[PDB]
Formats: structure tokens, C-alpha cells, sequence
């Protein structure tokens, strides 16, 4: 009951395993979710390796890296946000240097709203800290008291960035699903790359036992 | 506001106009017409081939070819017949959220998050499928796009403004703006002079084509305009709101006709399109499944269910034989 | 004690297994994205534990209700042959799951390269097959019986050095070897990534609980192999119907330790109900 | 601001233009609906015997 | 969209030789291709037809087995055993290319040709030998086929050539109904069952030539006669 249909019906199983290779080798590719609030931070982590979304791809340790800037978009949020349901990670970068220049309670906001959304809800939030150099030098005069009335502790480098670090983590609403990874940024460029590889491997190995069961 | 006052006082006569012309409700007129009952539809087809999820789909001039835009990066033009697949266009940005079929059967284009719009080949000297030329120009996000002619055609994006291209030079020929947020859905006439789109603010409007002035505004949704159709006869629309309300709108009355509304249903609806006669209002829903309306009786005559995730895409074809949707779930259907 | 023992238990084992195992059947065809993920190896665990559902356990308690051997010889010869391609297609599609979930998780890339695709529908028949392939002997050395120590026919031990070994030998030790070996090297590499970025109770026991409720029987084996003519006679009937009533409780022990205890299957099983 | 101006020189054109009664609009669509409701397959069953479909 | 073919020659009964068919300018990994020979003063008549991505290698009946054909999909060429030599297999060879799906039109390019030495199937026969033309009225092709070539799909799977004195052919028809790219508007095919005609509007200088028909129902393909148009 095929005349010169057989032709047809080969063409379309082959251009369906040219396309099953296709998909075949986007699935190795890890797709990382670049956001944050300022710009100079995303910079620092744009800058390390090589309108609307701007893509950049790296390779590193036999991995390769496809990470999307998002930022530039000026419109809603909520009406493209779930286009990127299937990303292994979101990196976000805020600053440490802005505890005054209320644009960390900005931030901090920008923060909540992307960790507990509807969607999202079982993709790590790796979490970068940046300018931790200028808040040391500049913490020395400001107390955290302009932007932090709770803080009760000494006005130091070392407990400011660990409080800092649990008032960011504290704003999770979804401890048994999510790992929060902090690293503070450092003039070595190959300790953020490292970082990115190492989290993105756990989270790699969680994501294949899913699918097992072994949980 | 003494400058805005005027403007209020406009608002005034003309909602006091559209009160007064009200003078019968429609579904106080539609009472002694038969219910058409209920409504069995069954698969015919499945086609599979995506691996992403699906969002945007047009049926053929023909009523045997579609293309649909998917994540994974590839437009596949599907033959409806035989489930056999024709084309596979690799894209370059792969987040699509929308695609047109020429009505000449000649063209296919797509956008989506990279602002630009991208007219492809389909007959072409050789056996392949080439960009005739990108259409940048747009500071937010493509929404939708319908052709018009093999050399005009018509895009919504979300920067507030829709445009009307020129292929052969690229350039802008017409910009319409009077949206304030996110210009989603659009849809043209049958007799390619008007056109209507629905915005995130919850207002659609109706614009001209040849004078690129927008003719009349059409209020009283409550959340958003997620995907709007167009009346087959040309003197009514129908939009799909995302607080689980469909609304069908008239020109020439110039107001709200008849909603279509579930205690039951509490998401929103998706994709909207018509069938040839105008008696039944095909919805697409966010809670997993489609559903069919009385246009007339405003009652729910049949639940399409069968997919395992939300629709993001409904047609009817041209001659109203098969109903073809598409979801998230990343398999096609088409029903009858 | 013996008697409502043995038909206790097995009632309810038979119960719970044969609608686990169509539960299951059916869960994985009713979706396309479970069919092709590896995991098909499962519903041959079903379906060759389902087999002892149907023919063997109702013939069992058939000859129970007469206290005493109701049917044939024809019978017997056969309701000793469904079981041995049933325990012995159970204990071998659970080492073939912890083969698919170490290639799966760890490794993964030469998994990616040498594709599925098309070996893996494939692949639940030469290990299924094999199963008879070492199972016709069984015809050949003349074993099997009532046994009316047990009163339900089984492979007798007394009857071969050869057969009561080779069995002890293929179907536990390597069952045991395999899947406590890549069990704790999936465990120890999931254990050894997660310190960097920043437990035997989960993973490596209720995989291997089989083990614990199959190892006396094979004790008894060896023992009664290694000197078949004092050792076996010498042997307490309690211990050996504790022993097979411990064999038919794994049974339905391989639907409870990888069925209503995931959380992909459990997921699927409210929308097929 | 001359976009004030502009919104209300849109509202003045669009409250200047001609209005029918509702219930002639409604038993046009009536009409439509019902001449043309032969020709909807969708609407009415149709014989296996031509549905494109099988 | 250049056809390019070499290794003709004249050579002794009974040995073996080359031919290459080179495509440039199109995707040659996506083309069908075939071979078709013809007799000088002859007729045509179908040799063998190769897939994209090679998977059916369906010959013709008379030199089954004696021939073979393979493609290079990288370097873009196609290639041609013979083996021995016989009265029938000196010919002239042309390379076609065919590509299938839905709205295809296959048979769209042809090469150019080669030399050699020497001089059921649906038998699709008319041949009304030669038509003496005026150029201007309008002029009627009959053609009658030996099955009826109405698949149950609903279409007739029937091709109209035409080859003018001096280079290869080209098409006009496809489908007894569909016009070919480029071709004038003047040309109109019809038919139904087993009658088909071909109908000009009005003949012009150009015109002159023979026309050939193929069937495509089931293989191998059975061209026909050819009837000549002359002034
Ligand atoms: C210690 C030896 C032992 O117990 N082995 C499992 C005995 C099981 C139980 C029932 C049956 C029937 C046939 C058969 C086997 C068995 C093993 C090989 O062929």
C-alpha cells in the first residue's frame, strides 16, 4: 500500500536519528542560569573563561559549560521565567561591598523571589560573593547598624561575612531539595571555575540517582 | 487632574454609551436553539520526534501540513496524513516561543527570545531550507507572529508595540503603540485589513493595517491576556484571560458579549481558537487538559483530555476536519 | 505450627506480588518516558515473579487442602520447573538492576557513547534464557520429588554433588558478589562528592535484605553436599521449613524493596489507580 | 506632557463612532452559526468513509 | 545544480569499466539519484536508482546483478560498475537527480550524457511516431499506459519529458497535472485511468522535440516510445 511513499518514510526516519543524535548530545551540555542585581558583579564572572539572552560556552575538565545571561531582557519577569525549567543551576552574584551604598535588602529581595518560586523547585542556587576586598577595607568605619539593626556581634571581616552568609541562606523555604553552594570570589581566576565544576558535579550525581530511585 | 479630567470625562460618555446600547443580553436571545449535546472526540494520530517542550504550532493553507517550535532548537514541519516528517530546521537561539506557515505554503518563520524574527525557505533550487533574512528591530522578547501576505507580515513582541515588516527590504514599514505591558498574543483578520492583540494589562485592541492607528480598545478582564482568536465571520473575537475566563467580544456592538467560566477550573487558559461554523469555542487549559464551549449556550460540552502536561498550543484546520494541540508534555496530537 | 505457617504466609506473599507486579507491568508501559530510561530491566522482575503467582503457589495449596500429593506425577515434574525459572529469574534480575544503576550513575559517559537505544529491549532475554539453559540439566540428573518433608515439590539437594553445587555457585555467591560491590561503589562515590562541593541504610541493605533470607538454605545445601550420606539425613525439620518459608517470603519481597518504596514509580502509580 | 495629549486625542477619536444594538449583532452571529453549521465536521459526526483520519 | 560526468569511452566485448557523476551546487547527501540510458535513435529506459543515505539499491531487471552503483556522500559523486558488454548495455547514460516527500518534484535535473561502443513491467506504450507542427494553434500528446496508474492515495504517478535535438531533457509534468519550476504556462496535462493527454496552448520554436512519459507506480521504471514533434 506505498507507491513511492517508502522514499518519505525513510527520509523521515532519518531525519529522525539525525535528530535523535542531536538531542543525543545536547543532554551532556550543563545549561547554567547566570542572574543578580548588579552588573560590575556579573562582570567578574562573565570575565573568568571565553539582544535578549546573551549565551557564552566554556569548556573545562572534559565538561562543557553553557551559561545564559538573562539581565538584559527589560520586561517581566514571570512571562519567559519558566523557559528555563530545566537548568542545573542558577549562579547569582550580588555584592558584599553594598551593605549601604538597602541595595543588599534589594538584593536580598531579588533573592527570595527566585529561590522559593513555583518552578525552580529542585535546582541548586549556587551563590557568589563579590567585592569582598572593598567591604573589608570599607566595614572598618560603617557599622552594619545603618542596614543591619539585629547584628550584636564585633565589627569584623570574619563574623560580618558569616552572618551575612546565614542571613542569605536563611531565606530558604526548601532545605531538603535545594543546596545553597556559597564560595567568596577571589583574584584567582581558576578558584571560581573550580568551584562552578565542583558544585555542578554533586548536583549531577543527585540528578542521576533521581532517576534511579535510590532515594 | 484638570488635564486628565477631560480624559475621564471622555471615558464617561463613551462607557455610558456602551451601557446604553446594551439594551439585551445574548444569552437571554439564545434560549429555544437546541443544545448540540455532548461531544466525543477520540486521537486519530500521536506524533512524536521533540524532546523539549512545545509552545507554538500553525496549521497549513492545505489541512495537511504543520510546523511546531520547540526548545530543543529544531522547527519540524509535520505531515498531518501519515505522520511522516518533511523538514527539520535547526534554529540558532533555541527559545523559540512562536511560528507562522505562509498561506502560500512557501515560507516559515519564528522568534523568540533573541528578538528577531527569521523568514526560512522552503522551495528552494536546492534540497535544503535557508534563512532569507532576519527582521531585528524589537527591544523585547517576539511574542507572535502571522503572515499576511509572502511579503508583509505582522509581529507582537513584549515591548509594548506590535509592527508590521517588509521581507524583501526589512525595514519597518508600520509601528503601532498605545499598549502599556507585554503585547502577547495576536491575530489578523480573514480579510487581512485588521487585526486584533491581546496585552499583559488586560486590554485588547483593535489596530488598522493600511492606516497604522489603533480603532478600539476592548476592556474587562481582571489578570492578563494569555492568547486571543478571531470570530471566523470577522465582527467578533475571542480572548483567553489567565484567571480561568474566556470572553467573546464584538466590534460593531462595541462591548462584552458572553464569558465562559467553571467553578471547577481555577487555571489559566492557555490557547483559544474557533472551529469553521463558529458553534463551538475550543480553550486550552493550564490544568492539564483542553476543553470545547457552546459559543451560544456557554456551557461545557466535552473534556479533551490526554495529555500529561499543560497545553501550550491549539489549532483548527481550515477546512475544520482535525484539532491538533500541542503541550509541554513534548508529544503532538491531532483529534477529530 | 508447620501447616498454618507455610499457608499463612504464602497467601498473603502471592497476594501482595501478583498486584505489585501487574501494578508495575503496567506503570511502566503506561508511560513512554519511564519505557526507555534503562529501568525496563524491572519489569522482567515482575513478570518472572509473577510467574511463581500464577502456577506454583495455587498448586501448592491445592495439595495442601488434600494433606498430601492430589495431583500427578505430570504436575509434579512441572510445578518444580516453574519455580526454578522463576527464584532463579528473581535473583538474577536483581543483579542485572545493579548492573544498570552502575553503569546509570556512576560512569555514564561511555553509557551516553555505547547508547541504549535498542540493546536494552534485548538484553532481558540472553540472562532470561540462560536461566533454562542452566536449568535443563535439572531434567537430565533425575532429581525432583514430592518431598513430603516440605510438601511442596522442590529441587531436592541429596540428589547430585554436581547440581547441589553448581546451583549454590550461580545462584548466590556471584548474586551476592555483584550487588554488594556496586552498591557500595555507587554508594561511596555519591558519599565522596558531596564534601567536596560542601548512609548503609538506604542503599546498600534493602538491596541486599535478600541475602540475609536466602543464605540459610544455602547453608543447608552445602551441608548436605559436602557429606550427602551422614549429614543430610541428620538435619531438623524446623530449620529446613523456616528456610523455605524464609524463600517464599522473598518472593514478595522483590516488590515492596523495589516497587512502593521509590519515588519515580510512586509518583505515577495515584494517576494509573 | 504631550503624551497626556495624545491619549486624549486616541480617547476623543475613539468615543466618535457609530454604535449598533446589541441584538442585532447577536442574531447576525445566530445566523451565521446556523446557515453554515452543514459544513462543520467537527460539530457533526462524519461516516469513516471520507474522515481524512482512520 | 551542475551535473558533471565522465568515463565514457569505446572499449572491447566482455571487459568492465567507470563512470563517475560528480553533483556540485546542492545538497548531493539528500538527492535520490538515478541512472537513465538511451539507445542512439532510441528511446529511454530506466538502469538503477540509489537513496540518500544508501539503503535500497532496486535495479533494473536486465542488467540485475552485472551492475552495481554506489555513492560517496563527502565528496559528492556517484559511481558505476559494468561488467562484460553486450548490444544492450552500449548506451548513452544520463544522471538524474530525485528527491521524495510530500509537494517533491522528483526527476528535476539531468546530466549531460556518454559514449560507449556499440548499438510485469507496466508497458506504457503510444507512440504516434512524428507530429508535423505550425507554430501557433494548439497541439494534443495521447499516451496510453498497459494499468491502470490511479493509486488508492489518489493520485497518478505519471511523468511528461521532453528532450529538444541536442542536450538532455527536461520536465514538464508531473502528476499529469502539475506544472514544473520554470517551465511556460502554455503546457497542460490531463487524463484520468489509463488515458492520459498532454495538451500546448500554442507551439513555438523552442517546442521542437521528443516527448517521453514515465511511470512510477512500482519499479523498474518503463518509459515509452517517444513520439517526435517536428516542423
Ligand atoms: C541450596 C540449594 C538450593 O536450595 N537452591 C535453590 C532451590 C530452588 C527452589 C525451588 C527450585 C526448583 C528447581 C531448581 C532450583 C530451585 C534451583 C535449580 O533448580
Amino acid at each position: 500500500l506505498s507507491a513511492e511513499d517508502k522514499a518519505a518514510v525513510e527520509r523521515s526516519k532519518m531525519i529522525d536519528r539525525n535528530l535523535r543524535e542531536d538531542g543525543e548530545k545536547a543532554a551532556r551540555e550543563v545549561k547554567l542560569l547566570l542572574l543578580g542585581a548588579g552588573e560590575s558583579g556579573k562582570s567578574t564572572i562573565v570575565k573568568q573563561m571565553k539582544t535578549g539572552i546573551v549565551e557564552t560556552h566554556f569548556t573545562f575538565k572534559d565538561l562543557h559549560f553553557k551559561m545564559f545571561d538573562v539581565g538584559g531582557q527589560r520586561s517581566e519577569r514571570k512571562k519567559w521565567i519558566h523557559c528555563f525549567e530545566g537548568v542545573t543551576a542558577i549562579i547569582f552574584c550580588v555584592a558584599l561591598s553594598d551593605y549601604d551604598l538597602n541595595r543588599m535588602h534589594e538584593s536580598m529581595k531579588l533573592f527570595d523571589s527566585i529561590c522559593n518560586n513555583k518552578w525552580f523547585t529542585d535546582t541548586s542556587i549556587i551563590l557568589f560573593l563579590n567585592k569582598k576586598d572593598l567591604f573589608e577595607e570599607k566595614i572598618k568605619k560603617s557599622p552594619l547598624t545603618i542596614c543591619y539593626p539585629e547584628y550584636a556581634g564585633s565589627n569584623t571581616y570574619e563574623e560580618a561575612a558569616a552572618y551575612i552568609q546565614c542571613q542569605f541562606e536563611d531565606l530558604n523555604k526548601r532545605k531538603d531539595t535545594k543546596e545553597i553552594y556559597t564560595h567568596f570570589t577571589c583574584a584567582t581566576d581558576t578558584k571560581n571555575v573550580q568551584f562552578v565544576f565542583d558544585a555542578v558535579t554533586d548536583v549531577i550525581i543527585k540528578n542521576n540517582l533521581k532517576d534511579c530511585g535510590l532515594f | 487632574d484638570e488635564l486628565r479630567q477631560e480624559a475621564e470625562q471622555l471615558k464617561n460618555q463613551i462607557r455610558d454609551a456602551r451601557k446604553a446600547c446594551a439594551d439585551a443580553t445574548l444569552s437571554q436571545i439564545t434560549n429555544n436553539i437546541d443544545p448540540v449535546g455532548r461531544i466525543q472526540m477520540r486521537t486519530r494520530r500521536t506524533l512524536r520526534g521533540h524532546l523539549a517542550k512545545i509552545y507554538a504550532m500553525h496549521w497549513g493553507t492545505d489541512s495537511r501540513l504543520l510546523v511546531s517550535a520547540s526548545q530543543d532548537g529544531k522547527l519540524i514541519i509535520w505531515d498531518s496524513y501519515t505522520t511522516n516528517k518533511v523538514h527539520a530546521i535547526p534554529l540558532r537561539s533555541s527559545w523559540v516561543m512562536t511560528c507562522a506557515y505562509a498561506p502560500s505554503g512557501n515560507y516559515v518563520a519564528c522568534g523568540g527570545l533573541d528578538n528577531i524574527c527569521s523568514i526560512y525557505n522552503l522551495k528552494t533550487r536546492q534540497g535544503n531550507v535557508r534563512v532569507s533574512r532576519e527582521l531585528a528591530g524589537h527591544t523585547g522578547y517576539l511574542s507572535c507572529c502571522r503572515f499576511l501576505d509572502d511579503n508583509q507580515i505582522v509581529t507582537s513582541s513584549g515591548d509594548t508595540t506590535c509592527a508590521l515588516w517588509d521581507i524583501e527590504t526589512g525595514q519597518q514599514t508600520t509601528t503601532f503603540t498605545g499598549h502599556t505591558g507585554d503585547v502577547m498574543s495576536l491575530s489578523l483578520a480573514p480579510d487581512t485589513r485588521l487585526f486584533v492583540s491581546g496585552a499583559c494589562d488586560a486590554s485588547a485592541k483593535l489596530w488598522d493595517v493600511r492606516e497604522g492607528m489603533c480603532r478600539q480598545t476592548f476592556t474587562g478582564h481582571e489578570s492578563d491576556i494569555n492568547a486571543i482568536c478571531f470570530f471566523p465571520d470577522g465582527n467578533a473575537f475571542a480572548t483567553g484571560s489567565d484567571d480561568a475566563t474566556c470572553r467573546l467580544f464584538d466590534l460593531r456592538a462595541d462591548q462584552e458579549l458572553m464569558t465562559y467560566s467553571h467553578d471547577n477550573i481555577i487555571c489559566g487558559i492557555t490557547s483559544v481558537s474557533f472551529s469553521k461554523s463558529g458553534r463551538l469555542l475550543l480553550a486550552g487549559y493550564d490544568d492539564f487538559n483542553c476543553n470545547v464551549w457552546d459559543a451560544l449556550k456557554a456551557d461545557r460540552a466535552g473534556v479533551l483530555a490526554g495529555h500529561d502536561n499543560r497545553v501550550s498550543c491549539l489549532g483548527v484546520t481550515d477546512d475544520g476536519m482535525a484539532v491538533a494541540t500541542g503541550s509541554w508534555d513534548s508529544f503532538l496530537k491531532i483529534w477529530n | 505450627w508447620v501447616a498454618p505457617a507455610l499457608s499463612a504466609v504464602l497467601i498473603v506473599t502471592t497476594a501482595v506480588d501478583v498486584v505489585g507486579n501487574l501494578l508495575v507491568i503496567l506503570s511502566v508501559l503506561r508511560n513512554r518516558k519511564l519505557r526507555n530510561a534503562g529501568n525496563l530491566f524491572l519489569v522482567s522482575l515482575a513478570l518472572a515473579d509473577l510467574v511463581v503467582a500464577f502456577y506454583p503457589y495455587p498448586l501448592i495449596l491445592v495439595a495442601i487442602f488434600y494433606d498430601g500429593w492430589a495431583f500427578g506425577e505430570e504436575h509434579c515434574k512441572a510445578s518444580a520447573f516453574v519455580m526454578g525459572l522463576s527464584v532463579i529469574g528473581s535473583v538474577w534480575n536483581i543483579t542485572a538492576i545493579a548492573i544498570n544503576r552502575y553503569l546509570y550513575i556512576c560512569h555514564s559517559m561511555a553509557y551516553h557513547r555505547i547508547y541504549r537505544r535498542w540493546h536494552t529491549p534485548l538484553h532481558i532475554c540472553l540472562i532470561w534464557l540462560l536461566t533454562v539453559v542452566a536449568l535443563l540439566p535439572n531434567f537430565f540428573v533425575g532429581s525432583l520429588e514430592y518431598d513430603p518433608r516440605i510438601y511442596s515439590c522442590t529441587f531436592i539437594q541429596t540428589a547430585s554433588t554436581q547440581y547441589t553445587a553448581a546451583v549454590v555457585v550461580i545462584h548466590f555467591l556471584l548474586p551476592i558478589a555483584v550487588v554488594s560491590f556496586c552498591y557500595l561503589r555507587i554508594w561511596v562515590l555519591v558519599l565522596q562528592a558531596r564534601r567536596k562541593a560542601k548512609s548503609f541504610l538506604t542503599m546498600f541493605v534493602v538491596f541486599v535484605i535478600f541475602a540475609i533470607c536466602w543464605a540459610p538454605l544455602n547453608c543447608i545445601g552445602l551441608a548436605v553436599a559436602i557429606n550427602p550420606q551422614e549429614m543430610a539425613p541428620q538435619i531438623p525439620e524446623g530449620l529446613f521449613v523456616t528456610s523455605y518459608l524464609l524463600a517464599y517470603f522473598n518472593s514478595c519481597l522483590n516488590a515492596i524493596v523495589y516497587g512502593l518504596l521509590n519515588q519515580n514509580f510512586r509518583r505515577e502509580y495515584k494517576r494509573i489507580l | 506632557i504631550a503624551q497626556a495629549r495624545k491619549l486624549v486625542q486616541q480617547l476623543k477619536m475613539e468615543a466618535n463612532i457609530d454604535r449598533i444594538k446589541v441584538s442585532k449583532a447577536a442574531a447576525d452571529l445566530m445566523a451565521y452559526c446556523e446557515a453554515h453549521a452543514k459544513e462543520d465536521p467537527l460539530l457533526t459526526p462524519v461516516p469513516a468513509s471520507q474522515n481524512p483520519f482512520r
